């Protein structure tokens, strides 16, 4: 039984063991960068996580995961955020698998304006880069 | 056990170490082993040396797809020195020349025409038939899978039925027999027909236990099942790896008489001799394509032989050899 | 706002891709450039369709990456061989080649 | 004695071991019976087969495991090209018949036909009137050249591949080696085994190498040279290194004791030879020389490359025929890779192969080619029993030829315990291994 406060300031508890999950939290609670929402979301993570451990069951909590990644792309880059803050593998995991399917796209065009990248090669840089990866193309 | 006692024991240990070598360069997930084959294979080379009135040479037919063949002709009995390289495409004398152009077997997958197994059958034949021979080298599967032998033999075949000094001095054409072993049969099979579809005038056809098969399971299949050198779980592999992607064996390139092949009525075919083996494990399939010739209004001449397994002709040392031989020539020089 | 993402955000994410992805993001822009060269996800691709190599990891990198490292071999001489066998996994002959192909151009290349 | 009937197959079983043979593919079949589908795939992949021609010792294996010839082939041509040829025939029997007067008309001759002529065959006959043209008046870049036969032609390559695995499969188990390369040239083979003793299982040996070239004022540090960058390539992969040079007119100038040799016991010997023992065939008695010191150094293996054909026959026009059609094949070879620098300097380097065989007599001409039928008989002589090449070698050489040979039709076949280059049907050259016969 364990108490951690988010920047909304409430007092999310929590199970110790659960809590466990993540190395930072165990080694060490103001967490001034993890938002609520961001919070409320690791906190039932970590739940569902805690539940499988404590297959059918193993594709069932693979289809759960399934369900809880569909969100939008901020809620994404704020998982990763926290999964890489709060030192959580299989968060940080899935959400990188996540990312991976979703850059495996088309011609730069697409990667470049699915994520508002801009670039500013050179376009001495833009060829050559071109061309050492010509077999790719 | 029950197949040392039909076939003498050099043919045994030959098929037999034919059938463990296959069986190790075979993948269940549908792949073969192509570098391990080519190293186990035996091979030759073409030889311009007329050795026991027979020489040879090779021919680069097509480059864009490296389509080869190898010719076969008795020796200039009228020169005493060696042919120089003009000498090769010399004009034949005689009233009447046929040229055979043949097919070798390997259920679409194995040998070659270099192989040391064909290059002795066709200077046998070229020796008994008093002929010459043009053994085509087509692609094999899974690599190439279909229709890419069906194509090199229509290749070899417009090739050869233009060479000027192949010519007859009787009528100004070519005689064309068209031969084919195993898998070879069948290739002969549709290149007859596709010759017969356009102007090329094949005479004859010769057929050395044609590669066919069906769906169902013939009582040959169930009752001959491993019992010399052959198993179904094999052909069905073969049978797998040359279709196309999708189809059964009733693909009329597996069966000709399938409801979705063609009808050979009002069709002309050149007349057939069809030398069906007993002692094999798709002797039913055999039958019924004589049966369904026979019964087509074509022209066929059945040999079934009692006691005869697959490859009694690639050694001299039989009775069905000779008969078979014997009967090739009749056929030929008619 | 993932087109401001650190160095160790872009490996974490682009470790769970394949050559085709990583040489095609590798032109997305410079730090994605940057990260895309990094040796252990080149090792990663070169080592995961061979499954059949052994004789050490450290071996093995040591000398890769003292006659010009993963992506060469990639790019040079395992894409080719992969081509026409998409399929099929490298044994120990593919590797053989593809080393002594390396050895061959750092020699050539080295004066 | 072997069986006839299956000896012609391509297959040497005793006539006395039928029932063995017979009792082992009985014990085989039920065996990969048993096994099945892993252990036949343990029997494809994890196993190197040697000479497949001996079903006795093939079988013999798998068990252990479980528990004169004129070669032609024809491409498509014009009539001219047999006016070409009856022109290049005329001539050549011509200037053997002492004529020297219709030689000249025949050389012109060809040289008229030659323009209209179009292909490959336009570039043989420029190059064997020029060697015919200045034949008829005898009795009346280097270092760059051999290098554009690397990157253009394949027969280097498949020459250094496949002995560097013949000499790595019998460095195994040593502690220290020695390698003598007869054709060092500018060291292209020993980068390839250099890397591959490094990732040896059970730790590299102790690598010592003795190259030996021709002279020039030049080549006696261009070797030195060599050993330069050799050095520093077996530092950047932790092997020990050692090297010395020599300067040589020819191979029979040299001796065992002067190759600074260690007890055999010690340092392990090997030596290399790669498009070398042609060149020494215009010498007199200089090939039973040198086959006797390979004998006094007591090596563990000895790699020959060479070229299949018969070009060193005591008649001239014997030697003519045979060489329009060996350099025939070449340029037919050649006629599709695309044009380029390497591909010009290719034909000159051949040009120059062409020119030597027919021009020159005597110690002159260096082109004395054999096959190896007839290169095997030397060896035996000598007392070097053949060491099989397996299909490890057979698989990198299948796979070397299609990196940078796409659609050109070059294959690869095995006879004899030995491996061929040829394209299409026809062999080229041929790759064999040799060891002491004890
Ligand atoms: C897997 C196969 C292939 C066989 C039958 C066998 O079951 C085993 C023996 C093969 C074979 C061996 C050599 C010849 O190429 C062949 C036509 C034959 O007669 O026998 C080959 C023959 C065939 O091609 O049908």
């Amino acid at each position: 039984k364990i108490t951690l406060k988010s920047s909304d300031g409430e007092n999310f508890e929590i199970d110790e063991a659960v809590a466990l999950e993540s190395q930072t939290i165990k080694h060490m609670i103001p967490l001034p960068n993890v938002t609520s929402k961001i919070l409320s979301k690791v906190i039932e993570y970590c739940k569902r996580h805690v539940e499988a451990a404590e297959g059918s069951s193993d594709e069932d909590l693979k289809t759960w995961d399934s369900e809880f990644i569909k969100v939008d792309q901020g809620t994404l880059f704020d998982l990763i955020l926290a999964a890489n803050y709060l030192n959580i593998k299989g968060l940080l995991d899935l959400t990188c698998q996540t990312v991976a399917d979703m850059i495996k796209g088309k011609t730069p065009e697409e990667i470049r304006k699915t994520f508002n990248i801009k670039n500013d090669f050179t376009p001495e840089e833009e060829e050559e880069v071109r061309r050492e990866n010509q077999w790719a193309f | 056990i029950e197949s040392r006692t039909v076939v003498p024991l050099n043919t045994w240990v030959l098929i037999s170490n034919f059938k463990v070598a296959y069986n190790i360069l075979r993948r269940p997930d549908g792949t073969f082993n192509r570098h391990l084959a080519e190293y186990l294979d035996r091979k030759v080379t073409a030889n311009a040396n007329p050795v026991d009135g027979v020489f040879s040479f090779d021919v680069l037919i097509d480059r864009r797809i490296n389509l080869l063949s190898r010719v076969y002709r008795p020796a200039y009995a009228d020169q005493e020195q060696p042919p120089s390289i003009l000498d090769l495409e010399k004009p034949v004398d005689g009233d009447i020349v046929p040229v055979i152009l043949f097919f070798h077997g390997g259920s679409f997958a194995h040998s070659s025409a270099n192989s040391a197994i064909y290059d002795t059958l066709c200077r046998r034949l070229v020796g008994l038939c008093k002929c010459v021979v043009v053994s085509v080298n087509y692609r094999r599967a899974p690599e190439n899978p279909y229709p890419c032998a069906y194509d090199d033999g229509w290749i070899a075949l417009n090739w050869v039925n233009s060479r000027s000094w192949l010519k007859s001095k009787k009528d100004s054409k070519v005689h064309i027999f068209l031969a084919g072993d195993s898998s070879g049969g069948n290739i002969a099979h549709n290149v007859a027909l596709r010759a017969g579809e356009s102007g090329i005038d094949v005479l004859g056809n010769i057929l050395l236990n044609p590669m066919f098969g069906g769906n169902e399971r013939t009582e040959s299949e169930k009752s001959l099942d491993g019992k010399y050198f052959v198993t179904v779980r094999d052909r069905d592999w073969y049978w797998k790896a040359f279709l196309p992607e999708g189809e059964d064996r009733e693909h009329p390139a597996c069966n000709p008489f399938s409801p979705r092949g063609k009808s050979l009525e009002g069709v002309s075919f050149p007349k057939s001799l069809v030398v069906v083996a007993g002692l094999d494990l798709i002797r039913d399939w055999q039958l019924a394509y004589a049966e369904g010739l026979k019964k087509a209004g074509q022209e066929v001449k059945l040999m079934h032989l009692e006691k005869a397994t697959v490859g009694f002709y690639l050694l001299p040392n039989n009775n069905h050899f000779h008969n078979v031989m014997d009967e090739i020539s009749a056929f030929v020089n008619a | 706002g993932f087109s401001n993402l650190d160095e160790n955000l872009v490996y974490e994410v682009l470790k769970h891709v394949d050559a085709k992805t990583l040489a095609m993001s590798s032109c997305v822009s410079k730090i994605w450039h940057k990260t895309a060269q990094d040796e252990r996800l080149w090792e990663l691709i070169c080592t995961r369709h061979w499954t059949n190599i052994g004789c050490g990891q450290n071996q093995l990198r040591s000398v890769v990456l003292a006659l010009g490292g993963f992506r060469r071999l990639h790019s040079l001489y395992l894409w080719p061989l992969s081509k026409p066998n998409p399929r099929a996994r490298f044994g120990k002959d593919e590797l053989k080649l593809t080393l002594s192909l390396l050895s061959i151009r750092y020699y050539e290349k080295m004066s | 004695m072997d069986d006839e009937l299956l000896a012609v197959l391509g297959y040497k079983v005793r006539s006395s071991e039928m029932a063995e043979v017979a009792l082992k593919l009985e014990q085989l079949e039920t065996m990969m019976s048993n096994v099945q589908e892993d252990g036949l795939s343990h029997l494809a992949t994890d196993t190197v087969h040697y000479n497949p021609s001996e079903l006795y010792s093939w079988l013999d294996n798998m068990l252990s495991e479980l528990n004169s010839t004129r070669s032609v082939i024809l491409v498509d041509s014009q009539e001219n090209g047999v006016r070409l040829v009856h022109a290049l025939m005329a001539c050549a029997e011509a200037i053997q018949q002492n004529n020297l007067t219709l030689a000249e008309a025949l050389v012109k001759q060809i040289g008229c036909l030659a323009v209209s002529q179009a292909g490959a065959m336009r570039k043989v006959a420029t190059y064997f009137a020029e060697a015919l043209a200045r034949r008829i008046y005898r009795l009346s870049l280097s270092d760059t050249l051999q290098m554009h036969f690397y990157e253009t032609c394949p027969y280097l390559k498949f020459a250094h591949f496949t002995a560097n695995q013949a000499i790595l499969e019998a460095f195994e188990g040593k502690k220290r080696v020695h390698v003598i390369d007869f054709s060092m040239n500018q060291g292209l083979q020993w980068p390839a085994l250099m890397q591959a003793l490094a990732l040896r299982e059970g730790g590299p040996p102790t690598f010592r190498l003795t190259g030996i070239g021709p002279p020039a004022p030049d080549n006696s540090d261009h070797l030195h040279e060599v050993g330069c960058k050799l050095a520093q390539l077996a530092e950047a992969i932790h092997v020990e290194f050692e090297y010395r040079g020599f300067v040589a007119n020819s191979l029979a100038d040299l001796d065992a004791s002067m190759l600074e040799l260690r007890p055999s016991d010690t340092e392990a010997v090997a030596v290399n030879s790669v498009f070398e023992l042609h060149k020494l065939l215009g010498r007199p008695g200089g090939i039973e020389k040198v086959l006797g010191v390979v004998k006094q150094i007591k090596p563990v293996i000895f790699t020959v490359v060479e070229q299949e054909s018969n070009h060193n026959g005591p008649v001239f026009l014997d030697r003519f025929t045979e060489s329009l059609h060996y350099y025939s094949t070449l340029f037919d070879s050649l006629e599709g890779v695309p044009n380029s620098q390497d591909k010009v300097m290719s034909e000159v380097y051949l040009g120059k192969q062409i020119c030597n065989l027919v021009a020159c007599e005597g110690p002159d001409r260096v082109e004395r080619h054999e096959t190896l039928s007839q290169w095997g008989n030397r060896f035996g002589s000598s007392g070097l029993a053949p060491a099989h090449l397996g299909s490890n070698a057979f698989k990198q050489a299948s796979m070397l030829l299609s990196v940078f040979n796409s659609g050109q039709g070059y294959r690869v076949e095995e006879s004899n315990g030995c491996l061929m280059l040829g394209w299409h049907t026809r062999p080229l050259i041929t790759t064999s291994a040799w060891k002491l016969s004890t």
